[PDB]
């Protein structure tokens, strides 16, 4: 695409969720929510091919079903109280379908189907956004209204997410789904703590971006969906897999790196509130996680695969990639517990 | 030479060496001065 | 708001018109003016649970 | 609403009382739940009839509910035999009487081991909740 | 050095960290109180900003 | 098949040198492996290390205890008291429940 | 929890009372182990793109120790005042709410009956 | 002895659609 | 002295090792000489009674 | 301990930084001296323990730990010298690298004086452990000892991380001096049986437990020689640090629940002796008697008296510089014939009669010849447990004789018999070997002479 059209494209993605946090109204956030929907549909599709074109379609209609349940929910809110914002006396069940109709534009489980196709069939920048970037306008909504949330069923999505996410990430050979799951299950932990501390879904947030930010620009380095295609990084990008395994082991929540913190002060503040089973078995579940991520891990830089003839000619080749972000981004994502305090408050 | 095809990092960039260190002599200067008043401002508002 | 960029710069972009007293064209007031203005004057500043 | 407080009908009484009362509503319980597989389970890995989608929803339900009937009442039988109501003991006992008819149903000695086990820890754990008064989804306190 | 020393720091850490467990346990006991009475300075939720109610006179008197 | 290297064989590591300490195929640099284990292995840590705990004095108050002991099994005898109270704290302090 | 306590400006970084709390240290703890977090990205960097690690691009190694510490010690400052605000607003509720913080006497372990539990 | 470095049987059990 | 530098790394990690516990010291002087086991009057040219 | 930590630190950019024909005549100088440094902490002439901050904190059960950790590393880094001559540099220097980040870890973990700093430092050593077990490990089996290892850890890990926000949460704090201080007796109720094996799981599966051991000879056996090495001789004994530590707040439970424990280590310990005997592979004859000596050890401190106390500190330092010596010994065949079968080479001390010294004197310190510390413990192990119950000594009547068999048959299978005459590349042992081995056997002697520097906390 010609650059007017990435200037008008890329401005508008990032516009939707900027209007969505900056805006008072539920409407105009309402509106944000459209913005973000519609330019991100010709970037997903750019490649146009069948894969693609049913990606960028699963994505539209499941992402405008929610939209016009969540409107329902801003128009009927309107006709009980006369004001375009949630209110402490908003009915209850005005609330609970806001909260399943963003659940749905989050991915979490078990309205979850829709995400890891979607991954799957759009390029690794645009799977990058869609797992990052396009969370934070249905985020941001949910933090606003965290007093009013009914607790039993953010935390019955938040369990299920957890579990989903493990057991679907467990199956995977593609790491482009691998990286939805992975996407799934974080989300559990962000919601689950959501009604207690909005805080600390903002630093499971923050933390999951800066992890899920370098580990696909490690899989745009070479271009590599598979674990037998991620396998070959020993013989092409060597330098690459000290960073990999400290980052999948980060996002596995292992101590003493960054991504246990996330993990460890939403445990700590759910049992502040008494709510010790749901944390339990989301810590227990949250193992299943670090084998899929550790078998990752062994076919990538505790080993080394086979590997073919035609790669020694991408030995002779220079690459110009990664930028200087990823080495920013990795540190920062492994290396930063030792600051812990400096992050939760 | 010695490469058939001549490297693109052949010679420093002048430009960004200089706007690299730049950058660094300014922030330790600023860093700096602004700690400075900082413990001014903080012994002045404490009776200090 | 979740970045309160409005009340940062001091512009009104949407603030405005957030319940039924706001201001309305031509001086027309709406339905229940005169009870929404007396509910919204009298949880402000004590919080949304004080309120309640 | 009263089908909240049906199920609420299980704890006004003493375990061990009311025998027949607990054994039917653990027996709705699990029907409840066998429902609520089967509309997953059709849905999403649909049959390849409608008589055959029925078959399996009847399938579920009778094994699911076979499983609250046996838990219910084995719960109960043995926490008067045994003249010992506040006990966790009880619980596994029928948890894993539960499991056992899982396997039964599934024509898997694994499964009864396994669903003897891990339902009857499941079991014990929902009875040494209700002592000390764990709460699965509580409210913001802080 | 002589026992002193480590007897005296050993009772100035064990201050130390006494301190802080009662200010933990006392964070506890605060932000319970905050929350479920919203009486304090935390926990404040929103309510609508009075300033853009219309207070001009009206098309009509009863208002 | 695919492309793989043969198994390297059985090489004696003493066949080229005979001096062959186990640290390094460089005899030079393998001599000096050598001398640095035994010098701060055997004559900094185990001789010094050694000597250093032999010399650290009244090791937990073991010697002092002792003293003490030796001091209150005196003074108790001459004063007719027992040489050891079967109550620790004194009953005076101690207020019962009633 | 502390989003609407009142004075509280929207999206300002340090606020003007933070400036009665003493700076951080430069050479603190926390601000060095930024410098060398920076100094382990320049490294990175090297390595992934296959030039000398530590040889290599000094000055971005330098822009990189700076830029940490630079950044920590501001954000440093804004936590400061974070956490002296916590304190602040949890102190001045004990103090308006006495009855519901009561001091306790203790009692001395001579009145108290602490159950004894042989060892056999 | 060598040590043991993943053979092509091994590999193609990543190779499938489901691991 | 470009090959042998190496042997200030571990020499100088136990000086500042050293000199870091000495300011652990520092900040735990809060019950120096207050001890009611310890505690006891200042000799003639005595500042403290530990460092 | 920040003048033990930080010189310890840079033994990393030291080897980094060092010459490739220097990486490992300088690390290993270094390394001993850092374990001279350590015994400073062994100056302790009062009953006070040192507190050197709010993060470090010396004890007696904590220093011999520390020690035993810090002088273990020089020794590893001998033991990986020859099997890693073929690698190319980066690889050595980051195998180095590996074996130093966890000597720093563990002194870290033993050091720390709050539960959940304990508890970081503790899972932080898997990263570590689990690169050297994968990565330089040599059969194919390595890949699925890794998750074995892994996640035998994390799960009994995760309720013990709750149950130590859950004593925060009531008392405020994690400190061990202000838990010891301010330790209320705990009620005897459905929840707190379940706070109870929430804390003590974790280390009941390191240590291990029976039943629960399957992870140790699956690692040990493809693990390469420093990873058994420290394997065997301080990661089995962090579960013993760590249940000293953690139960003295939860009484007066351990009088009922240990009762479950005690039977599948005094149970368990026959099972894993009399396997020894019919153990076809020599590495893992060694991992299963590792296991039914920590069969002690938990059985001791399950009964909480001051003997038994003083037996398992005994006997943790004494099976840490045996097994080790052991776990040597073997990888010195293995380093010649490539077979871990126990059979395979017969009459050793034909042709390596020196060594075959070193395996007499490490087989009789694992069978507890008198005066040795590995009697000590096991003969006060054994008076506790009588006190505790008469009929102990039956159990352990047994195990004794179990435990004298296997070791001989050890020695008289492998050192005896004719020569296994084809094996025509048992080249003689090397200077390195053999020091390898003095470094176990010296320190192992001079602690007998000194015992009471291995006595713990109760004595
Ligand atoms: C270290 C510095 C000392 C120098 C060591 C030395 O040069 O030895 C050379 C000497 C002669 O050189 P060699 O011809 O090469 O001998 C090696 C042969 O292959 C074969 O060597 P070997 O078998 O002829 O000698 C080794 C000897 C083991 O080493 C000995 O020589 C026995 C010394 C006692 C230990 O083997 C045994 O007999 C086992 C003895 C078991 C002792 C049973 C009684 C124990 C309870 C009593 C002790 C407690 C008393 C407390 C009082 C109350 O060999 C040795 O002494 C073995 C070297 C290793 C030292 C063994 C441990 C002692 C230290
Ligand atoms: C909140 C932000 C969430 C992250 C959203 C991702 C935004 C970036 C979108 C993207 O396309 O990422 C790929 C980007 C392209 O750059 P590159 O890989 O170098 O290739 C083309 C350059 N010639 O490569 C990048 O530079 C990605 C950098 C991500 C920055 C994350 C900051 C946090
Ligand atoms: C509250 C959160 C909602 C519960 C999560 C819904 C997940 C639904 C799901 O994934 O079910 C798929 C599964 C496949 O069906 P199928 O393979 O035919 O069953 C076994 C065949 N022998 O279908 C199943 O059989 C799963 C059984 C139902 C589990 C979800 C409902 C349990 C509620 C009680
Ligand atoms: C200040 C601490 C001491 C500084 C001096 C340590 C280095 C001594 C010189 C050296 O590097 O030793 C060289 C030796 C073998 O290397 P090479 O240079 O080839 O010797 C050829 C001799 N024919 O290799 C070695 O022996 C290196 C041994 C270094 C051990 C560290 C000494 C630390 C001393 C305590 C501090
Ligand atoms: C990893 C395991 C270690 C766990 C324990 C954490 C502490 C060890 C790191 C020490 C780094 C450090 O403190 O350097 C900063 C130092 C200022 O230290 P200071 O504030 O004066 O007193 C603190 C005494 N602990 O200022 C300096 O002198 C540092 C400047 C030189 C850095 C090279
Ligand atoms: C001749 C041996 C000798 O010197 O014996 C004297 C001394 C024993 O005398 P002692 O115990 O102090 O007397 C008390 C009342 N009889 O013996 C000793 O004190 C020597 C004690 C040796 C201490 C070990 C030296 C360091 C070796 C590296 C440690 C590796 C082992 C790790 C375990 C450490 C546990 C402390
Ligand atoms: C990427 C963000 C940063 C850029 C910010 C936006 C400003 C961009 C300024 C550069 C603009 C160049 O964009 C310009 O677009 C026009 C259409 O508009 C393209 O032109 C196109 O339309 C013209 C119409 O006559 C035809 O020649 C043909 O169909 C096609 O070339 C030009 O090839 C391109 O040069
Ligand atoms: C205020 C406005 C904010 C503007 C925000 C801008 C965010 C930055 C967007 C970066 C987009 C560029 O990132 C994207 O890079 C990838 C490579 O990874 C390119 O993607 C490429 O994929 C493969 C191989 O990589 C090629 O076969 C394909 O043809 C090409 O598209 C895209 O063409 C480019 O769009
Ligand atoms: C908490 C303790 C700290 C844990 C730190 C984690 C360290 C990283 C562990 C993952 C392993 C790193 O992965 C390791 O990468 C290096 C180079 O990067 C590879 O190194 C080897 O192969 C590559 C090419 O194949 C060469 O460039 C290199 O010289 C060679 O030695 C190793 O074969 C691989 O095992
Ligand atoms: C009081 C305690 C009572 C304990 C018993 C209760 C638990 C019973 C568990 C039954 C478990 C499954 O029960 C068992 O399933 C197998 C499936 O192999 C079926 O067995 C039948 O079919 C299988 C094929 O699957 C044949 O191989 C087998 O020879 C045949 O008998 C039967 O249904 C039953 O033999
Ligand atoms: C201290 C050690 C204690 C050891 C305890 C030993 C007691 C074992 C009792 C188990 C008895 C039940 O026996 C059970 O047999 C079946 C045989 O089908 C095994 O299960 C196997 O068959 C089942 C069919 O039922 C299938 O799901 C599957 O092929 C497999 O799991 C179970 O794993 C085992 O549990
Ligand atoms: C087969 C293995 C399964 C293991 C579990 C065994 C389940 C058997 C027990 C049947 C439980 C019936 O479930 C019943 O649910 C109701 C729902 O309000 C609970 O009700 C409880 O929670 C509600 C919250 O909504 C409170 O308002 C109410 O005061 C309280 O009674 C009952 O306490 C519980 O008894
Ligand atoms: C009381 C608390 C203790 C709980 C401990 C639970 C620990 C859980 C360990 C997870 C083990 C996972 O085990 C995983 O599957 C099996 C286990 O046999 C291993 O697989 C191995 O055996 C299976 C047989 O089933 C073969 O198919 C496979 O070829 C072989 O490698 C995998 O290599 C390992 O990755
Ligand atoms: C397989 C994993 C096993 C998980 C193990 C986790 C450890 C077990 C912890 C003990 C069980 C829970 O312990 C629980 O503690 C909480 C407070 O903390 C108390 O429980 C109670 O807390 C407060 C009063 O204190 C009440 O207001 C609340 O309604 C109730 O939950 C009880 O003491 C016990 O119910």
């Amino acid at each position: 695409m010609n650059p007017i059209t990435l200037a008008i494209i890329y401005f508008t993605i990032f516009l939707g969720p900027v209007i969505t946090m900056s805006s008072t109204n539920l409407m105009l956030m309402w509106v944000g929510l459209e913005f973000s929907l519609l330019a991100i549909i010709p970037m997903l599709i750019n490649k146009k091919n069948p894969r693609s074109t049913e990606a960028a379609t699963k994505y539209f209609v499941t992402q405008a079903t929610a939209s016009m349940i969540i409107l329902l929910a801003i128009v009927l809110n309107y006709k009980q109280l006369g004001t375009w914002m949630f209110q402490q006396q908003t009915n209850g069940l005005i609330l609970n379908m806001t909260l399943m109709a963003l659940s749905m534009k989050l991915g979490l489980a078990p309205f979850h189907f829709w995400l890891p196709e979607v991954t799957q069939g759009i390029p690794l920048h645009m799977g990058l956004i869609l797992l990052t970037w396009q969370k934070i306008a249905p985020l941001s909504i949910l933090i606003q209204i965290y007093p009013l949330l009914n607790s039993t069923i953010i935390l019955m999505l938040a369990i299920t997410s957890i579990f989903m996410g493990a057991w679907g990430g467990l199956n995977q050979t593609q790491m482009r789904k691998i990286m939805a799951y992975s996407s799934i299950a974080h989300m559990g932990w962000m919601l689950a703590i959501l009604p207690y501390n909005p805080s600390l879904t903002l630093l499971n947030l923050m933390i999951y971006i800066i992890l899920t930010a370098p580990m696909f620009m490690a899989l745009m380095l070479n271009n590599s969906m598979t674990i037998n295609s991620i396998s070959l990084l020993w013989n092409k990008t060597p330098a690459m897999l000290t960073m990999i395994s400290l980052m999948l082991l980060s996002l596995g929540g292992l101590p003493p790196l960054t991504g246990f913190l996330p993990k460890w002060i939403i445990i700590t503040e759910l049992m502040k509130n008494n709510c010790l089973i749901m944390a339990t078995l989301m810590a227990m579940m949250a193992l299943l996680n670090l084998f899929f991520y550790t078998r990752l891990i062994y076919s990538t830089s505790l080993t080394m695969f086979p590997t073919n003839n035609n790669s020694k000619m991408m030995t002779h080749q220079t690459k110009t990639k990664p930028n200087l972000m990823f080495s920013t981004l990795a540190i920062m994502s492994t290396m930063t517990l030792p600051l812990a305090p400096q992050l939760i408050t | 030479k010695f490469y058939v095809r001549e490297p693109v990092n052949a010679k420093p960039n002048w430009l960004a060496v200089g706007l690299s260190v730049g950058a660094s002599v300014f922030m330790w200067i600023y860093l700096i001065q602004t700690h400075n008043e900082d413990v001014l401002e903080y012994k002045r508002r404490n009776g200090l | 708001p979740f970045l309160d960029i409005q009340k940062k710069l001091g512009i009104s972009l949407d603030r405005h018109f957030m319940f039924l007293s706001a201001e309305q064209p031509y001086k027309n007031a709406a339905r229940c003016h005169a009870f929404e203005k007396e509910w919204i004057e009298c949880a402000h500043g004590i919080g949304g649970t004080r309120a309640k | 609403a009263m089908v909240k407080r049906f199920f609420e009908s299980y704890h006004e009484v003493p375990d061990g009382t009311q025998c027949h009362r607990k054994t039917y509503i653990t027996t709705a319980l699990g029907g409840i739940c066998g429902i609520i597989g089967s509309a997953y389970s059709v849905s999403l890995n649909p049959a390849d009839s409608t008589l055959e989608a029925v078959a399996r929803v009847g399938r579920y339900t009778f094994t699911a509910a076979a499983i609250g009937a046996m838990f219910g009442l084995t719960t109960c039988v043995s926490a008067q035999v045994r003249e010992k109501p506040d006990d966790p003991l009880n619980y596994f006992i029928g948890g894993c009487a539960g499991g056992l008819t899982l396997g039964a149903r599934t024509h898997s000695y694994g499964t009864a081991a396994m669903g003897c086990v891990y339902m009857g820890t499941a079991a014990a754990l929902f009875k040494i909740g209700k002592l000390e008064g764990w709460e699965l989804f509580p409210t913001p306190k802080v | 050095d002589g026992p002193e020393k480590n007897y005296e720091k050993t009772l100035a850490i064990l201050q130390i960290e006494s301190e802080k467990a009662e200010l933990r346990l006392k964070e506890q006991e605060v932000r319970r109180l905050m929350r479920a009475r919203g009486d304090g300075p935390w926990y404040q939720f929103p309510t609508p900003e009075k300033e853009f109610i219309d207070h001009s006179p009206k098309a009509t008197p009863d208002n | 098949q695919w492309q793989e290297d043969p198994e390297p064989e059985d090489e004696n590591v003493y066949a080229k040198n005979p001096d062959f300490h186990g640290y390094d195929s460089d005899p030079v640099v393998d001599v000096w492996n050598m001398r640095a284990v035994f010098f701060f292995g055997f004559s900094i840590v185990l001789v010094f290390g050694t000597t250093f705990v032999a010399y650290v004095p009244d090791y937990r108050m073991q010697e002092w205890a002792r003293r003490e002991a030796e001091r209150l099994v005196k003074y108790r005898e001459v004063n007719g008291l027992p040489i050891m109270e079967s109550n620790y704290f004194d009953p005076s302090k101690i207020q019962l429940p009633e | 929890m502390m989003n609407g306590r009142p004075g509280h400006e929207p999206l300002k970084f340090l606020p003007d009372e933070a400036r009665s709390l003493p700076p951080p240290k430069l050479n603190d703890p926390r601000l060095v182990y930024m410098g060398l977090l920076g100094y382990c990205t320049g490294l990175m960097d090297n390595m992934l793109r296959m030039r000398p690690v530590m040889r290599a691009g000094l000055h971005r190694q330098l822009l990189f120790v700076t830029s940490f510490v630079f950044a920590g010690y501001f954000y440093l400052k804004r936590q400061n005042y974070l956490y002296a605000v916590k304190d602040h607003d949890m102190f001045g509720y004990i103090k308006l709410h006495p009855e519901d913080f009561p001091e306790k006497e203790k009692k001395t372990y001579a009145e108290i009956l602490e159950p004894f539990h042989p060892v056999r | 002895a060598r040590q043991w470095q993943p053979d092509i049987e091994w590999a193609e059990q990543f190779s499938g659609a489901v691991m | 002295l470009r090959e042998h530098w190496v042997h200030i790394l571990v020499p100088a990690g136990f000086v500042f090792g050293c000199y870091l516990d000495r300011k652990d010291d520092e900040k735990l002087t809060a019950f120096r000489n207050k001890s009611m086991l310890f505690q006891r009057e200042l000799r003639p040219n005595e500042e403290v009674t530990w460092k | 301990m920040l003048k033990i930590i930080l010189p310890s630190l840079m033994l990393l950019p030291l080897t980094w930084l060092s010459s490739p024909k220097k990486t490992w005549t300088n690390v290993t100088s270094y390394s001993f001296l850092i374990s001279l440094t350590s015994l400073t902490l062994l100056w302790q002439t009062d009953e006070n323990y040192k507190n050197f901050s709010n993060m470090f904190s010396s004890d007696p059960l904590s220093t011999p730990l520390i020690i035993l950790t810090a002088w273990l590393l020089p020794l590893m880094l001998m033991a990986s010298q020859n099997h890693l001559k073929k690698d190319n540099n980066v690889l050595q220097k980051l195998y180095i690298s590996m074996l130093i980040s966890l000597q720093i870890l563990l002194i870290m973990t033993f050091s720390a004086t709050e539960l959940i700093m304990f508890y970081i430092l503790f899972e932080a050593t898997l990263i570590p452990t689990l690169i050297i077990i994968t990565r330089w490990g040599n059969q194919t089996e390595r890949l699925n000892a890794g998750i074995y290892f892994l996640f035998y850890t994390l799960i009994g890990s995760i309720p013990l991380l709750i149950a130590l926000i859950l004593i925060q949460n009531h008392v405020g704090t994690l400190n061990l001096m202000i838990l010891s201080f301010t330790t209320h007796t705990l009620d005897a109720s459905w929840s707190n049986n379940l706070l109870w094996l929430a804390c003590m799981m974790a280390f009941l599966i390191k240590m291990p437990l029976y039943g629960v051991h399957l992870w140790l000879p699956k690692a040990h056996v493809e693990a390469p020689i420093a990873g058994s090495m420290i394997l065997a001789a301080i990661l089995l004994k962090l579960g013993s640090y760590g249940m000293i530590r953690i139960s003295i707040i939860l009484d007066p439970l351990t009088k009922y629940m240990a009762y479950p424990f005690i039977l599948l280590s005094l149970w368990g310990m026959i099972m894993t002796s009399s396997i020894c005997l019919r153990q076809t592979d020599l590495k893992s004859l060694i991992a299963y008697s590792s296991v039914s000596h920590m069969a002690l050890v938990i059985a001791s401190i399950m009964i909480q008296t001051p003997w038994s106390f003083m037996g398992a500190t005994m006997l943790m330092i004494a099976h840490g510089l045996t097994s080790s010596l052991l776990f040597c010994l073997a990888n010195s065949n293995y380093e010649r014939i490539h077979s871990r079968t126990m059979i395979m080479a017969r009459g050793l001390q034909m042709v390596f009669p020196l060594m075959a010294t070193w395996w007499l004197m490490a087989s009789l310190a694992n069978l507890a010849l008198p005066p040795s510390i590995n009697l000590m413990g096991e003969l006060f192990i054994t008076m506790s447990l009588f006190s505790w119950s008469n009929f102990t000594i039956i159990l352990m009547g047994i195990n004794i004789i179990i435990t004298g068999m296997y070791s001989m048959y050890m020695i008289i299978t492998t050192q005896r018999g004719k020569l296994t005459n084809h094996m025509i590349n048992l080249q003689p042992s090397h200077t390195r070997e053999l020091t390898l081995m003095a470094l176990h056997m010296i320190p192992l002697i001079l602690l007998t002479t000194s015992p009471k520097l291995i006595t713990g906390l109760t004595m």
